């Protein structure tokens, strides 16, 4: 969740 | 300053939605030397993540503008020149993001999955520079983030659940590298179908991760059926 | 530098959303001392209203977290801090815009339609200026607000239409000063539903323009409902 | 338009 967010996903 | 007041204004400028600051925060807490928790570190993630994409969004819009203005040479020049400026920050971002990498947290990396998270930022940092490369270092700036990558994605391959978020956002990005910069589209398919079978393959997770990890993978699918038309 | 040349920066600004480079740009643009086309003024408000806009809204957030910390004195006072560095840049570039006003936008103004602009603008500055004001200044403060507003409605009543957009943005925004800042709904219901009532007696207009002063309208109606209970 | 952004309306 902040995880999901810091993993700075690409499209 | 102290460690846990610099952690606190960074908490405080993301709910401010105010990214620069929170960076700048959590870089001069990274720069103290400790290793950084979970909580620490996705911060400085989350941080650096919004900072470096509104300049790849505001650079993206700008070079469109410089494209479609060939050749009115004097709009064309304002555009360019804008383009630099904001290329000049996206550099300087990514050149800090690559040295706090290489100075402090991949050094200190003391867990597999803190390993392969920063190791995953450092293939992101150097793709965000080949997105803007000049033809002259371009070669070695790919070279350097894919190389990045690939040494996380092995590491996380030994080392964590194929349906861990930070391995399937690792495998979403190595293979976003792939089409996106090198333009192998197959390399890319085949990366991504493959971390997403080998997921599926162990899908027994529990309700919350099980939620980012198929969001994740629902992202690779997305990914996937696009790229085969 | 070349005026046109700051201008499309303005706009290469804008299409990039850095509002911050766009209000430099235009700020520029105002201190060469001509008047303003309404396209670059236009652009002047859009960058500054975003550039002050940010920080309104990263205030609000960050004062908030401060009043829910008392009275853990730590915490409260990383909030604070945080919320002070915000209004030190609220305050900095509220005075900017109020100098521009003063010094170049009011003084030139040419046409009824751009005084009027112009003095809803000082209003509005005053206003957010209001919003944040330290005690012993407040009170100056809200009556340059409100003497702004006044002057500015007194010319849009003699020499604009009800339906102007200029004169109704102007209505609403004079209405949410009362109601916000000198916390008077009485006022402020009855400054909207005037307004509202003026542009209805007159609706004529075109299909575009008859479109800005609806959706004008409908934010005074939304905001009368909403004041009534 | 470009003039309803300009004119900062309130909420």
């Amino acid at each position: 969740q902040g995880l999901l967010d810091a993993l700075d996903l690409a499209s | 300053m102290d460690k846990n007041e610099l952690v606190q204004k960074a908490k405080l400028a993301e709910q401010a939605e105010r990214y620069d600051d929170m960076a700048a925060c959590m870089k001069s807490v990274t720069e103290q030397g400790a290793e950084l928790s979970n909580e620490e570190r996705n911060l400085l993630s989350v941080a650096y993540k919004n900072v470096v994409g509104a300049r790849r969004s505001s650079w993206r819009v700008v070079s469109s503008i410089e494209q479609k203005t060939e050749g009115a040479e004097k709009k064309q020049q304002m555009a360019r020149e804008y383009r630099e400026k904001i290329e000049t920050e996206l550099r300087d971002i990514c050149n800090d993001v690559l040295s706090l990498l290489e100075k402090f947290l991949i050094p200190n990396a003391s867990q597999a999955e803190s390993k392969v998270f920063y190791l995953k930022m450092k293939g992101d940092y150097y793709r965000y520079l080949a997105e803007v490369a000049a033809g002259d270092d371009k070669k070695g700036i790919v070279d350097q983030s894919q190389q990045a990558y690939q040494e996380a994605f092995e590491i996380s391959k030994k080392e964590m659940q194929p349906t861990h978020p930070i391995r399937l956002g690792l495998a979403l990005n190595f293979s976003v590298f792939y089409y996106e910069i090198l333009n192998s589209p197959e390399k890319a398919c085949s990366l991504a179908k493959t971390a997403f079978d080998e997921a599926i393959a162990e899908l027994t997770l529990s309700e919350e991760s099980y939620k980012d990890s198929t969001l994740i993978m629902q992202l690779l699918r997305d990914n996937l059926t696009l790229w085969t038309s």
